[PDB]
RNA sequence: UAAUAGCGCCGCAAUUCAUGCUGCUUGCAGCCUCUGAAUUUUGUUAAAUGAGGGUUAGUUUGACUGCAGUCUUGCUUUCUGACCCUGGUAGCUGCUCACCCUGAUGCUGCUGUCAAUAGACAGGAUAGGUGCGCUCCCAGCAAUAAGGGCGCGGAUGUACUGCUGUAGUGGCUACUGAAUCACCCCCGAUCAAGGGGGAACCCGGGUUGAAAGGAGAAGUCAUUUAAUAA
């Protein structure tokens, strides 16, 4: 999991306000950023097991907040997914 | 008859590394011809309807296989390896089935003939004493039966009065004065009904699998799953399915099914050496027990004896018949060819060990020789044929060999054997004309010094299924079981019914028709299960687990076939019957020897 | 302190016969000295079973020829013995927790010493409960079965381990500590390789625990853990 500084980051950047503790926006980023830390190591230890129920956890939570994003409002979920990289 | 013994191989690594690099790339066109029959083909469903595969069609899709930029690489004796397996693949799988679809139709018949005593009283607007004289009749006409009463259903619906002949049906083709409890009929109908939807739920069948060993599919799906988006909860589990899989480590093995495409020599130390068809420059070097090196010697004897022979000998009777090479898997780190173990397993038929048993196999091949070159009688049919009488000629000509006389045991004297789940095998010896036992064995005779070993599979089985449990609740990756225990002690068994035999001169060895007990089991405690908790399927679930369980752990199949292996090495027949369903495990023994000696005419 | 009960095994004791023991009537009479089946009983320095994790190309179960002589290979497994350990730091990573109640196929349970903090040190498979074990029972913990209660902030168009967080417990990779044995001791080789020196006993040769094998491919089933979903 990410460090505390980096959490800080994180919600500092994706939130709308310093006091945004949990919009979507904060939520989908920081699993964004576990996501990609997860990746690397996965792909090279590929005998850990108890590291895919993580990933399979983490990117599902993604898609259902980003779901949801869309329905309530499409400019948010577009800067979004344009801020994450995502396709 | 046959057995299959095993050696390592060693050799340097430059001959174990090349020979992996051939596999690993050998075991790709495996998945590529099953791929162009799994979607490909378009005849696929004339196939499943037949249930057999075409004998040439898997060589017609490799053949233009074999320029293919990606295969080419590879011994002709390679290709004639992946045509083997996948053809056995097929050939397999559609035989499997065909059975399915013969059981479904073979019970929804069934479905539509039971009927309670009410409804054939309706069904015929008749009495049911009109339907027991009717039954009566019947029986008188057919006195095969179980099978002509089933055709007299399904031919001659005799203005409904095939109602009488479901009447025979399900009273196990006899008369009953008995009428029957509706809720004892709901039951039996309602197992039925049970097997029948398992039936077309396994009637379908995932298509056979190749064991990708390039991660590829695993890899982008990863790449996909992390960096996009899915579009449906159906994609996201897509991937999450793909993600899930295990990826195989190890290519499939080389088969070579003609015993001449191994070449036996001795080596300067004065080891034994093999080589292969096609891959002739890579020698490799036996290792084995002195347990099993008679046999490694004895194939040096018989590739001697025809060279030394100018070929006038066949290896229609050469002890070896084909030769599996596989990578066993090893431990810790390291490149494959020097992490696995090459080990070749050797096919052999036991009774061309002693001259007496090549005599028996001199028989079997000549006449069935002879028959396939009458049934034949085109250019390279004709030069078949000369395989052929040239093997019917030079059959005749015998190798120095060792000396038994054939074991024979008296006609009248039986040993049956009763398997069930408390007791997994008992045996009564009964001479049959004086319809005498002449001795009975409980298990506690019958593997003698090793009776620790029940109790020990029983302790071993709870204790490492409950460890299994804790294990997988941590993702711990150790996961064991009893499972070479069990094969032992059906083993240990298997040499004591057949020691017991000879003991007593006995004929044959007498097996129960158990057939498919597990789903008979799951069926009929379903159909129970359904009336104690209605609506609640995890209660049903949960009913009697341990001894569903316990049905799916018997080992019946696994000890029927060590007792026939064993059994048909010594020469000893064996021979069938029904297994009653009252008496005691002796009782039952008893009862089935005498059956079996009856079934005789 | 506690663990009374339930369930599965292990013998011990009968009681009833036989697949057994004496006869000839080759099928009866007779009993339980054995060898075995069935029921019921038991928990007695009775007897018998008895799962903390690991270690040897180990030994014996082998082939051929008339029980004697030749040849012998190190494969895949099940036990019985014996010995060793109860681990080390260097990264990566999963899960769990605002705080409470219920407490799950949940975790933990040995001897001795110092602390009496929650942990070190030295012993060790006798290791909570019984003859021996359990998903059962007792004791402590319980966030990591589950359900319910419910505080302040973020979101609030259905999404929300989504906040209150530095620890707990796992997974994996690299290096490393001990045993690398089959009567002990010593020097080595692990796709190969053996060799050298002793103790004890039997009648200068043996002995110094036994046993099993028909192998591959594919589909399917049952339970059992995770994930997703209505």
């Amino acid at each position: 999991s990410l460090s505390t500084e980096a959490t800080a980051k994180i919600v500092s950047e994706f939130g709308r306000d310093a006091n945004d503790t949990g919009s979507t926006e904060v939520q989908v980023a920081l699993l964004t950023a576990q996501i990609n830390h997860l990746q690397g190591h996965f792909a090279e230890h590929k005998k850990d097991h108890h590291s895919r129920r993580g990933l399979l956890r983490m990117v599902s939570q993604r898609r259902k907040l980003l779901d949801y994003l869309k329905r309530k409002d499409v400019a948010r979920y577009t800067q979004l997914i344009e801020r994450l990289g995502l396709r | 008859s046959q057995i299959t013994i095993q050696a390592r191989l060693i050799s340097f690594e430059s001959n174990r590394q090349q020979l992996w690099k051939l596999m690993a790339d050998l075991n790709t066109p495996l998945i590529n011809e099953l791929l162009c029959q799994l979607g490909q083909h378009p005849d696929f469903e004339k196939w499943q309807q037949k249930g057999k595969l075409p004998s040439t069609v898997v060589s017609q899709l490799c053949q233009p296989l074999k320029t293919d930029p990606r295969f080419a690489g590879q011994p002709s004796r390679l290709y004639m390896s992946a045509i083997h397996i996948v053809d056995y693949i097929y050939k397999s799988w559609l035989a499997i089935q065909k059975r399915l679809q013969q059981q479904l139709d073979g019970k929804t018949r069934w479905l539509e003939m039971l009927n309670s005593d009410a409804e054939l009283v309706e069904l015929s607007g008749d009495t049911l004493e009109a339907i027991r004289v009717k039954a009566a009749e019947i029986l008188a006409i057919a006195m095969s039966l179980s099978k002509t009463l089933f055709d007299a259903y399904q031919e001659t619906e005799d203005i409904k009065s095939r109602s009488a002949i479901s009447y025979l049906l399900k009273n196990g083709c006899k008369l009953t004065d008995k009428e029957e409890d509706s809720e004892k009929f709901a039951k039996r109908r309602r197992q039925v009904e049970i097997q029948i939807q398992r039936l077309t739920e396994k009637l379908i069948s995932r298509m056979p699998k190749g064991r990708d060993l390039t991660n590829a599919k695993w890899l982008e799906t990863l790449l996909t799953a992390t960096t996009t988006v899915a579009e449906d909860n159906a994609q996201a589990k897509r991937w999450q399915d793909i993600l899930l899989t295990r990826s195989s480590s190890l290519p499939f093995p080389l088969v070579f099914e003609t015993n001449e495409d191994m070449v036996w020599s001795k080596n300067q130390k004065g080891r034994l050496c093999v080589h292969f068809n096609g891959l002739s420059d890579l020698i490799f070097e036996v290792y084995c027990g002195n347990r099993q090196l008679h046999w490694f010697q004895r194939f040096l004897e018989d590739q001697q004896t025809k060279r030394k022979s100018k070929n006038q000998h066949s290896s229609g009777l050469f002890t070896l018949r084909n030769g599996h090479l596989v990578w066993l898997e090893g431990e810790g780190k390291g490149e494959p060819w020097n992490l696995h173990h090459l080990t070749l397993y050797c096919c052999v038929d036991n009774r061309l060990w002693t001259e007496e048993g090549t005599e028996i196999v001199r028989q079997e091949k000549a006449d069935e020789i002879t028959k396939f070159i009458t049934n034949m009688k085109s250019d390279t049919q004709q030069a078949l044929i000369q395989r052929k009488q040239s093997t019917l000629t030079r059959i005749n000509n015998s190798f120095e060999r060792p000396s038994q006389p054939l074991y024979q045991g008296q006609s009248h004297i039986l040993v049956g054997v009763s398997l069930g789940l408390e007791k997994p095998a008992t045996v009564a010896v009964v001479d049959a004309i004086a319809n005498k036992v002449l001795a009975y064995r409980s298990i506690k005779q019958l593997l003698g010094d090793n009776y620790e070993l029940l109790n020990r599979q029983r302790r071993q089985q709870q204790y490492l299924s409950h460890e299994r449990h804790k294990a997988q609740k941590n993702f711990s990756p150790n996961q064991f079981g009893a499972s070479e225990l069990g094969q032992h002690i059906d083993r240990l068994l298997a040499k004591a019914i057949v020691a017991l035999a000879r003991t007593y001169k006995a004929g044959s060895i007498v097996l129960p028709k158990l057939g498919d007990m597990r789903e008979v089991v799951q069926s009929e405690i379903q159909a129970i299960a359904e009336q104690k908790f209605p609506g609640y399927i995890e209660g049903q679930q949960k009913y009697a687990k341990q001894y569903r369980v316990n049905v799916h752990r018997w080992s019946y199949g696994r000890l029927i076939q060590s007792i026939q292996s064993k059994a048909a090495q010594t020469g000893i027949v064996i021979e069938e019957g029904k297994q009653p369903i009252r008496g005691s495990p002796h009782d039952k023994a008893k009862e089935l020897a005498l059956s079996a000696y009856n079934l005789r005419l």
